[PDB]
Order: structure tokens, then sequence, then C-alpha cells
């Protein structure tokens, strides 16, 4: 209950981060789709593009 | 194109004989049914299954159809003798809006004996020389198979130019004979010495000349 005079350590600081960032890449690949809606003519309905 | 077909397959007449066909995951692996026809060198192909479920009327059971995912499989029993033709796949493409075949697989082995060959030189007749040119025929008859090379010499360096070489064709007695032509002109062809034609069949060499004076 009688403290001197004196430096002393009580405790430790501890900077906790509050945001997280977990993104690997910039960009992912692609693959060639657009050509299903980007065609030159389509299907019908009785026989479609699958 | 998009379908890759193996270019031959070798088999025994007893054993089982299975063909793979390989597309993409858009034609076959879609979900599309796939049809397999026969081409034989000469007749219209007509259809063999379609679906790989159901037989078509004159068809026999032996062949057989089936579908792994992907690609598509046909299996046979027995060779008999009219299985010298190809195979192709068949399946509705939504990429090329269509439908597209296959490569095709030719299914032989052997059935080719030796023999021994013989050829005949005939030179041009008088006639031929006032057309200003000169086909030179180096007849070859009496052989078995139809694989002979042909070689063209003037007794001082081999001629590269104008030799040709025709496909051999049946003859009465199971047989089979050729011709090889060679253009030339008769403004050389009294300069050179002599002319002949050279071939081999089987490691046999046989040489017959012929002297235009
Ligand atoms: C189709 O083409 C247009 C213009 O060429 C383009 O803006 C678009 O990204 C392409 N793809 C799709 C899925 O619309």
């Amino acid at each position: 209950f009688t403290v001197e005079k004196g430096i002393y350590q009580t405790s430790n600081f501890r900077v906790q981060p509050t945001e997280s960032i977990v993104r690997f890449p910039n960009i992912t690949n692609l693959c060639p789709f657009g050509e299903v809606f980007n065609a030159t003519r389509f299907a019908s309905v009785y026989a479609w593009n699958r | 194109s998009v379908l890759t077909q193996p270019p031959s397959v070798s088999g025994a007449p007893g054993q089982r004989v299975t063909i793979s066909c390989t597309g993409s995951s858009s034609n076959i692996g879609a979900g599309y049914d796939v049809h397999w026809y026969q081409q034989l060198p000469g007749t219209a192909p007509k259809l063999l299954i379609y679906g790989n479920s159901n037989r078509p009327s004159g068809v026999p059971d032996r062949f057989s159809g089936s579908k792994s995912g992907t690609s598509a499989s046909l299996a046979i029993t027995g060779l008999q003798a009219e299985d010298e033709a190809d195979y192709y796949c068949q399946s509705y493409d939504s990429s090329l809006s269509g439908s597209v075949f296959g490569g095709g697989t030719k299914l032989t082995v052997l059935g080719q004996p030796k023999a021994a060959p013989s050829v005949t030189l005939f030179p041009p007749s008088s006639e031929e020389l006032q057309a200003n040119k000169a086909t030179l025929v180096c007849l070859i008859s009496d052989f078995y198979p139809g694989a002979v090379t042909v070689a063209w010499k003037a007794d001082s360096s081999p001629v590269k130019a104008g030799v040709e070489t025709t496909t051999p064709s049946k003859q009465s007695n199971n047989k089979y004979a050729a011709s090889s032509y060679l253009s030339l002109t008769p403004e050389q062809w009294k300069s050179h010495r002599s002319y002949s034609c050279q071939v081999t069949h089987e490691g046999s060499t046989v040489e017959k000349t012929v002297a235009p004076t």
C-alpha cells in the first residue's frame, strides 16, 4: 500500500490490429466464355447451344 | 479440329477391339449423344448406332456403344471380312454450331505376301517424236504386293524430274500391275546414249535398258 519514488514496470502495451487483408492476387485469370454471347449468330430453342 | 482420333489400331481375329474417342467439354462432354459411322472405301456410309442405346434395323448386335463421361467408346467382338473401313465420331458441337466429324481409324494388320516382279521397258514409237514430247514408259507387272519404288537413270546421273508412279490395281489372278511415265523432249532424247528404269522389290533389283540408236 506504500509506494516510494522510482521507476516501476506494471504491464505491457500491445497495439492490436483492427483490420485484416488476406487478398493474395491482384486479379485472377479468365476462360473464354464471352463467345457464348458475343457470337455471329445464335441457336434456336428446339436445339440450343449447351 | 475439335475431335481427335488415333491413326490406326491393331487387333486379332477373335479378340475384343475397342476404340477411344476424346473431344471437348462442350460437344461430347456437355451431354450430347454420339454417333458412329463406317466409311467403306467405295460405298456410301450408313448408320451404325445412334445414341449408344438403340439398335437400328439391319445392324448386328456385335457393335456396342458407350459414353464414359467426356469420352465415347466403341467395342466389337471378332474381326470379320468387312471391317476394312474407317470409324468416325459424330457429335453436335455448340462452338461450331453444327455437326463435326472425327479423324478416322484404319483397321488392318497384314494381308500382303511377297512375290517376284517382272518389268518391261518400251521406247516411244516413231509417231511420238513429232509431238515435241517424249513419254518414256517402263511397265511393271506380275508382282505382289503393290509397293515398288521407281528410279530413272541415264547411265551418268539420276533423273529427278518428271518421275511418276501410279497406284497398282488387282489383276484377274490376284496380282498387281503398274506403269511409270517420264516426260521428256526428243531434242535431248537422241543425245543421250541410253535410258533405263531401276526398281527395287524386297531387295531384288532388276534393270532393263534400251538404245535409241
Ligand atoms: C462482348 O462484346 C462487348 C463489345 O465487343 C464487350 O463490351 C463485352 O465485354 C463482351 N462480353 C460480354 C460477356 O458481353
